Parts: structure tokens; sequence; C-alpha cells
């Protein structure tokens, strides 16, 4: 009910940024939303003494019919004073990743009963533009803790913590997590009796609430303990043309990087004269053990593959064909802390750039668990085409960084 | 006297670690100081201004200019050392509409608003950092110091506070009449409807009436001036608008300056004039920085000229939006990286058009340029319609399906439909997933020394064929581009081509159909004529049979 003191980063100013083009359906949707957040107090027009402004739109999220207003706060957190004053942190959580079940709530609505510093305020401008510029943009501050601020969770994590402490007491082998504005339950219960369990936990912040949030009755199943990673597989023939050897030879050569004692020799030396692509090659006995040899190195973990907090994690993805995707995240180059592939995009097969959406926020949400925080994305599609068009597939409160690549990799082919 | 709701302060502040302004005041002329003097009296009667005790150190400087053939004098204060110090302000003026965007109305009112602009108080605090001096006449007295009580001309935060204050009061007037909008430009409001005339004069009337509340004035006598407007360089009719006249002059020698004004003139007639081309008029600007330079014309850029006068033969309009029909975008080739597009709703009249060039690259190709340019009418039409029209696009379903299936790069562009009017943006070559049967097996290399720039490119083949070729000036990327060269011109209509080199895989994997390489383009325009080609990749000193024999031949 008191607000805590928050100020930026040293030598930094307030977010200026650019409110990009919105829909006219996702402009009267905010139109609606912000109109009676203001009766609630939860939000106030401003006036133009405030330069300040950070991009907003609208989605929807999973299995839900109505909109939500979204604010890209990516630049405000940038420049928001760590908050370390009351911990350093919490380590993050590893036993979250070993559950085999992990559950996704939004929280987020629990912030608005927080009331939001004074000379802080200022900072949370956003703007509701007009089709074109017919009228002023609509201009608004945050009077209490906005949803996808980095200092939000920060601040409400005194409440959370006695909110959720009787609960931890009849059970302390559920470990909970939070990220923003969402809230992560694993546990190694059976299913049907463990989604009981997680309606149980709705009705604390509900009793809490009135001494009704738009978001809090939907949940995220996950499976942690059985996502799949993707070790190095080589094929099984009983038959080898020598276009199948080249490409064996050159993803041991590139494997190589990766695994100290791989040898291509003795399979190199099948390639021997100048041979037809289609020809079949019979395997000598030297490049079969050799062959055999690197099966048993590829088997075996990376040497010297730690986690370091203080670096980024870098999440690269290819685009496989057939809405099959593959994405490796690494903090270090050749050591990979986590690889993986999807086949699954729902609904989304005609569209490469909404499949890459869904991929960005499954690495995301798996990244969230595994190190508590988000990878910077090394995105295979041109910045124009997806600059347009992933607000309309998003459907997660926070957003990564991310970057483009402009020339095909090689190494593709290796992760197919 | 009838009270008048008083316009609410925008607290304003100096830049952080800034103090107000001290400049000294220039000298003026007896008969100026007289001027001015006459001028801050009136202004000071009616509240504008006020004058202020010795205690205030602020300085800014003024002013009188002589309007031309005449007595008569202007007051002139500069503010820009308090603009500098002046803090940032939201500036709602950023885009103005565009007339594509705006809508049909019956009736339409402009408004000045001149007069309510001053009854626009300035923040108390603020005030201070205002203060002028009149130089006395001879410098025998002190000179007259005044600060103002309102926004100020030529201020930094001036329009922007004028603007935001004008807005507010109107709000309630807006919102309670659905049936009209308003628009506010500088000193004009445009309040347009669809009513009859009389019931139009009327909420007019009601508009003088409630910007009366807050004691602010509209002229009564119409102002004289009827369709067309001249607003922001365009016309605005009742049902069409265009771009103020374009005329492009006849010269026998053109400048950078002369281009420059050119392309202006292009660019800005390209939003309605269909089929405009600025590459060869701004390919002349490429890396020369003399103004003065007269460039001479290229034949290529003259036919670009003719073509472009051609169009703009006559006057074309466009209309405005009817938001109960759906916006059509088709886009033609022309050539040479450029593209042209028309935004409409019904057939043969736009609402606007224009143009989208190819980005700076060292390789391209069609289906490319054509996405880029379908994502920027996106973001363009969500600007000005606030919706994603349709698309009507010169490349057939199935190219499109076999370019992003097989692209390594996610790509997609929204509802879309095939128009044939040629050219037809088309796949040129499509490379094999899997080595090919019976078809030749080219094994390629290339290597140059990088001190005599001497190199060789060749091949050797399942068939015993080889070839080894001596190059002059030439790289190693260079020959290993040859090396793939001379393959598929020494083989038939199917071949398997092995190569070593990433750098080649690299520039053929993003398909190009031009290059600003002369070798790359050599490359495609073989590949055009193949049949079927499956590259393979090997890493190079392997070992790797026939491809090592080729290393050692060109390495030589
Ligand atoms: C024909 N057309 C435009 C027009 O006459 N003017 C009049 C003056 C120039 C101008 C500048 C911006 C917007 C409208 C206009 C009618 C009109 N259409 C509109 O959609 C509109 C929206 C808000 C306010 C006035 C408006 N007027
Ligand atoms: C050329 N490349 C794939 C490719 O880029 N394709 C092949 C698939 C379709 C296509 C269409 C237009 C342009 C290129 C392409 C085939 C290939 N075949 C290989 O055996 C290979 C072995 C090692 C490393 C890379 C390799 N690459």
């Amino acid at each position: 009910i008191e607000t805590v003191p928050v100020k930026l980063k040293p030598g930094m100013d307030g977010p200026k940024v650019k409110q990009w083009p919105l829909t006219e359906e996702k402009i009267k949707a905010l139109v609606e939303i912000c109109t009676e957040m203001e009766k609630e107090g939860k939000i106030s027009k401003i006036g133009p003494e405030n330069p300040y402004n950070t991009p907003v739109f609208a989605i929807k999220k999973k299995d839900s019919t109505k909109w939500r207003k979204l604010v890209d706060f990516r630049e405000l957190n940038k420049r928001t004073q760590d908050f370390w004053e009351v911990q350093l942190g919490i380590p993050h959580p590893a036993g979250l990743k070993k559950k085999k079940s992990v559950t996704v709530l939004d929280v987020g609505d629990a912030y608005f009963s927080v009331p939001l510093d004074e000379d802080f305020r200022k900072y949370t401008a956003f703007t509701i533009p007009s089709i074109n510029n017919e009228t002023p943009g609509i201009r608004y501050q945050y009077n209490v803790l906005p949803q996808g601020w980095k200092g939000s969770p920060a601040i409400f994590q005194s409440s959370m913590t006695k909110i959720l402490e009787p609960f931890k007491k009849q059970n302390p082998d559920i470990v909970i997590y939070q990220y923003m504005d969402d809230l992560y339950v694993g546990s190694d219960l059976e299913i049907g009796q463990h989604r009981t369990k997680i309606e149980e936990l709705r009705q604390h912040l509900l009793r809490w609430g009135l001494t009704e949030p738009p978001f809090l009755w939907m949940g995220y199943e996950l499976h942690p303990d059985k996502w799949t990673v993707q070790p190095i597989v080589l094929p099984e023939k009983d038959s080898w043309t020598v276009n199948d050897i080249q490409k064996l030879v050159g993803k041991l050569n590139w494997a190589s990087q990766i695994y100290p004692g791989i040898k291509v020799r003795q399979l190199s030396k099948l390639l021997r004269g100048t041979k037809a692509l289609t020809e079949v090659i019979p395997l000598t006995e030297e490049a079969e053990l050799e062959l055999a040899e690197n099966r048993e190195i590829l088997k075996e973990p990376v040497h010297g593959v730690y986690y370091d907090p203080s670096k980024d994690l870098i999440a690269e993805i290819q685009k496989q064909g057939q809405g099959q995707w593959t994405y490796q995240i690494y903090q270090e180059p050749f050591k990979n802390l986590k690889t993986g592939k999807y086949a699954r995009m729902r609904g989304a097969h005609t569209n490469d750039v909404k499949q890459l959406t869904e991929a960005v926020q499954k690495i995301t949400t798996e990244s969230i668990v595994i190190w508590g925080k988000t990878p910077k994305f090394k995105l295979p599609i041109q910045k124009e085409t997806w600059e347009t068009w992933w607000t309309e597939y998003w459907q997660a409160t926070w957003i990564p960084e991310w970057e483009f690549v402009n020339t095909p990799p090689l190494v593709k082919l290796w992760y197919q | 006297m009838v009270p008048i709701s008083p316009i609410e302060t925008v607290p304003v502040k100096l830049k952080p670690g800034m103090d107000g302004p001290k400049v000294k005041q220039w000298p003026l002329t007896e008969e100026k100081i007289k001027a001015l003097v006459e001028i801050c009296t009136e202004m000071e009667k009616e509240g504008k201004i006020s004058k202020i005790g010795p205690e205030n150190p602020y300085n800014t400087p003024v002013f009188a200019i002589k309007k031309k053939d005449s007595t008569k004098w202007r007051k002139l204060v500069d503010f820009r050392e308090l603009n500098k110090r002046t803090q940032d302000f939201w500036e709602v003026q950023l885009g103005i509409p565009h007339p594509a965007g705006l809508k049909k109305k019956k009736s339409v009112t402009v408004l000045d608003v001149g007069d309510a602009y001053f009854s626009v108080p300035l923040d108390e605090d603020f005030r201070k950092y205002t203060a002028f001096t009149i130089p006395s006449i001879n410098n025998e007295t002190p000179g007259i110091r005044y600060q103002y009580n309102v926004l100020p001309q030529g201020w930094k935060g001036s329009p922007a506070i004028f603007q935001s204050s004008m807005t507010k009061i109107l709000e309630p007037f807006a919102a309670q009449n659905p049936d009209i909008v308003i628009y506010q430009y500088m000193d004009d409001l445009y309040v347009g409807s669809d009513l009859e005339i009389g019931q139009h004069r009327t909420k007019i009337e009601e508009l003088r009436q409630h910007l009366l509340r807050w004691g602010l004035t509209t002229p009564d006598k119409k102002h004289q001036k009827e369709p067309p407007f001249l607003w922001m360089g365009y016309e605005l009719h009742p049902d069409k608008w265009t771009v103020q006249p374009i005329v492009l002059p006849e010269k026998d020698s053109w400048t950078v300056n002369d281009i420059q004004k050119l392309v202006g003139k292009l660019n800005w007639a390209s939003q309605i004039y269909p089929g405009i081309k600025v590459r060869q008029l701004s390919k002349l600007l490429r890396g020369t920085k003399a103004l003065t330079e007269v460039i001479p014309l290229t034949e290529e850029a003259e036919l670009e000229l003719a073509e472009n006068r051609e169009i703009l033969k006559e006057p074309v309009h466009g209309v405005y939006y009817d938001p109960s029909k759906d916006l059509i975008a088709e886009i033609q080739k022309q050539g040479q990286g450029q593209w042209t597009y028309q935004i409409y709703q019904e057939p043969f009249k736009n609402l606007k058009t224009g143009k989208y060039a190819r980005m700076r690259g060292a390789h391209t190709n069609d289906v490319k340029q054509l996405t880029e340019a379908v994502q920027k009418i996106t973001t363009e039409s969500i600007v000005i319609w606030g919706k994603t029209p349709k698309f009507k696009l010169p490349i057939q379903k199935e190219t499109w399906e076999t370019w992003w299936t097989e692209y390594w790069q996610a790509t997609w562009i929204p509802e879309w439909e095939f128009v044939n009017t040629p050219p037809l943006v088309k796949l040129w070559y499509q490379l094999e997933k899997e080595p090919i049967v019976g078809a030749e097996t080219f094994y390629v290399d290339g290597a140059a020394n990088r001190e005599t720039k001497l190199g060789k490119a060749g091949y050797v083949t399942n068939k015993g064929r080889q070839k080894v070729v001596p190059l002059t000036n030439t790289t190693n990327q260079k020959t290993e581009l040859q090396a793939i060269y001379l393959a598929l011109q020494d083989s038939g209509l199917e071949v398997n081509i092995v190569t070593d080199s990433q750098y080649a895989l690299g520039i053929i994997q993003a398909q190009p159909d031009k290059s600003e390489s002369e070798l790359v383009n050599q490359i495609i325009e073989q590949l055009i004529k193949k049949e079927k080609v499956y590259l393979a990749w090997v890493p190079a000193h392997k070992g790797i049979g026939g491809n090592e024999q080729v290393d050692k031949l060109v390495s030589a």
C-alpha cells in the first residue's frame, strides 16, 4: 500500500520507443480495455510533458476468446534498476525442470492491487494509436505495477511469499517458481489429482484479491522430464553410396569441433578415386571400426559444458521443412546446454512465421524453466518479414530478444 | 460577465542540470524600439505578457522585422537558446493523415483557432524563463522587462501543449457528437459530417458555443476558400484527391540539384501516378557529394524520364476510403529491382499508388523482392486503413508453394490471388534434393596465389573427363565459382557437382536469380539451361578422392 522506491540504472533516461502500427480491431480492443482500467484507477491519462513511450499491442491467450493488453517493456526492463535490495536473487530452482509436470498460471492480475511509485509512473507511458493519425494517440501511464515489467514480480514478491506460505508447508515437495506474470508449479504427482491441486491454488488468489482477474483460471501443462534432446546420430546402412559417405564424413567433421576424438580417415579413404555419387562403396574393416568408435564417442556428453549466469543464453533455430524445426541453446559455441526438435505446431501449417513464432515461445518457456531467464534468438527469417507478422501469433506475456540470420548455415543438414 | 473555465496548465521543466537562458539583448534602432513598446503595451493589456522586476536574471533577445513595401512592424523573439534548454515533449503531430485514408464527407467546415491559441496559459513556474528586454532609447534608462503568461510563438513546447489542450477541450463534444469528425492541424480545425448542410451548420454553431465556455473564438464571417483545399502538398476535393500539380522541367543540362528536386517531385507524385521510376535518376547520386556538379544523363535514364512524363501527361486522382468495401493491392514488376503498386476498392479507381525498390546487396531474386514489397504495403496499409489488403500478385500459386516449402528461411505473405499480367515472377532453377542416377559426377576445385593473384579452376569426373584452366587476377573465392561454372558448361542436361566451397554453396543456397557478380550471373544462366543439377558439399583436405585429385591439380 506504501510504494517501494524505484529508479532507473545510472546515466540512462526513460524509454522512448515508437508505437508500431496496429489493426483497427486491436485498437478498439485496447480502447475498450484501457477505458475500464482507467475506471479501476490502474492507469491515468497523461499530458505532453511526458516524452516517454513504450509500445503496446493486443493478443489472445491460448484457448481464449477475449483480447488481452500486452505492453513491450523490453526497453524499460533493460533500463530499470536490478532489484537486488532484499535478495541478490532466488537461486533458480534446479528441481523445477526435473518435475514430471509443471503448470503455468497467469497471476499477473495480482500486480494491479499494488500501487506504483509516483516518481516512476511516467516511465510506463504508452500510446494507443489512431488509424491514419486522424485523432491524437491516447496517452496513458500506469498507477500500479504493470504486467511485463521486471520490477513488478520483484516488488510483489513479498506479498506473494506470504500468500504461498501456508501452501509450501503442507506441500513441501512442490517446486514453485515465478517469472514475470507467470507462476510455474511443478510436481511428480499423477495428472488428474495434480490438476485439481492446481485448482486449489487459484482459490488462494481469489480470496486475497477481494480484500475478478481476467486471465487466472487458465493453465499450461508441461512435462520437462519428458522433453527430448538430440544426441548426434549416424546412419546404420548395409549399403553405402559415395554420396552417403560424403555426407557422413561431412557430419563427422562438424561433430569433431564438438567431440575431441572423431576420426574421418579410414572413411575418407573409401572416397579414393573419382566416382559416381550413386555408386555403392563397400566399407573396409578399418572404416567400420572408425565409424563404430565415432558412435561410442558421440554417445557420451560434451566435455566442459557448464552454465554461466553472467552470460547470455543464445538460441538458434533451423527450419527443417514439413513443419519440423530444430533448435540449440548455448552460451558458448559447440557447447550446447540444450538441443531439441519440434514437429507439432498446431493449426500452423501453411504459415512458416506462425510456426516460428510458436517455436520461439516454446524455447523461451523451456529456458525460463531450466535457467530462469530468456535466451537471445537467432531467427532464420528476414527482419522485415518477422517484424511485420510476429505480434499476430504471439501468445506470451513476456518477449525475448532476437536477431536475424541472413546467410543459410551449412549445419542445418547436421541437425536434420 | 460570463464565467469561463480556465485551461488546465501543463507543468513544464528545464532539462536536468540546465538553467534558463541568459542572452544579450541586441541593440535596436530608435524606430524599432517604439514599435516593440507599442506592441508589448497592447499585448500586456490583453494579458499575454507581464512586466517583471529586476530580480529575474533570465533574458531572451527580441527583434523587430519589416514586412515588405511598408510602414508596419512585427515582433520576433528568438527562443533558440531557451528551446535548447527546454525538456522534450510528446509530439502528437508526427504523422499527418494520408488523404487515401480519409472519408468522403457531405459537408466540411474549417475553423480558425488563432485567437484561441493565446488563451492557453503557460506554467507559472516556467514563465520566468521567457523573460525578454526592450532596449531603452539611447540606453539612458533601464530597458523594459517582460515575461510571457501564455504559450510564446516559436517556443519548443507551444505546439504540443496547444494541441493537447485543444484536444482535451474537444473530447466531450466529439464523444457526444459521434455523427461528426474533428481533426486539428496547426491553426485550423477541420469538422466534417454527412449531415445535410443545415444540421451541419447547427453543429458547427454548437461547437463554436462549446469552445466559448473556455472563452474561445472562431471567426463568424466565412473564410473565403472553397474546395479544392491546398493542404500539405495535396489537392482535396469532395469526391477525390491528388497531389498538387507536378510539372517536370525541360532542361539542356541537369545538376545534382536539378535531379533532387526531380526525385522529390517523382517520389511525391508516385503516391498517385502509377508506374513512376526513380532508379536511374537516383543512380546519378552514387558516392557523389559535390552539389553543383552537372552529371551527363545516360540514355537509359532518358527513356525513364520520357516514360515518366508520358505517365504525367494528364492529371490522375485517387478516391477516398469506403470502409464497407474490401481493400485490394496489386503489384507489378518493372525491372531493375523496381516494383510498383496500386491500392484500390473498386476497379480503375485507386486510393493510392506507390513503388518499392530492391535493397542493396550482392545477390537477389524476384520472389524475395516481391515478398519485401508485400510487407511494406502491408505495413503502409495498417497505418492508413487499419487493415491488410487482399493482394493480387503476378506469381503462380504453385511457384509460391514450391518456393516457401524449399526455402531455408521462414517466409509468409498474407491472403493473395494470382493475377496474370506479365512479367510473371517465377523460379528460374531448383536444385535436386538427392544425387542423380546416370548423371555424370563432376568434382570441382579452384585455388589462387594470394601474392601473385594467379590461380586455377577445373574438375575431374567419373567418366575420366577433366579440365584445368589457368587464371590471372583472381582469388580463392573466384576460382571456386569458376570451377563450378566450368562443370556446368561442360556437362549434359543432368549433372552432379561436388565442391568443397562453403562460399559457393552459401551463394547458391540463397537462390539468386541475378547478381552483382558477373561470375555468379553466368552460373545462374547455366543452371537455367539444366534439366537437373545436384550440388554436394564436402569438407576440403580430408583426402576425399577426386576432390583431393582436383585440389592437387589446381594448387600447382
Ligand atoms: C474531403 N475530406 C477531407 C477535407 O475536406 N479536409 C479539409 C481540409 C484539409 C484536410 C486535412 C485533413 C483531413 C481532412 C481535410 C472530408 C473529411 N474526411 C474525413 O475523414 C475527416 C475526418 C476528420 C475531420 C475532417 C474530415 N474531413
Ligand atoms: C545444394 N544442397 C541443398 C540446396 O541448397 N538445394 C537443394 C534442394 C532444393 C534447392 C532449391 C534451390 C536452391 C538450392 C536447393 C544439396 C546438398 N547435398 C548434399 O549431398 C550435401 C552434402 C554436404 C553438405 C551440403 C550438401 N547439400
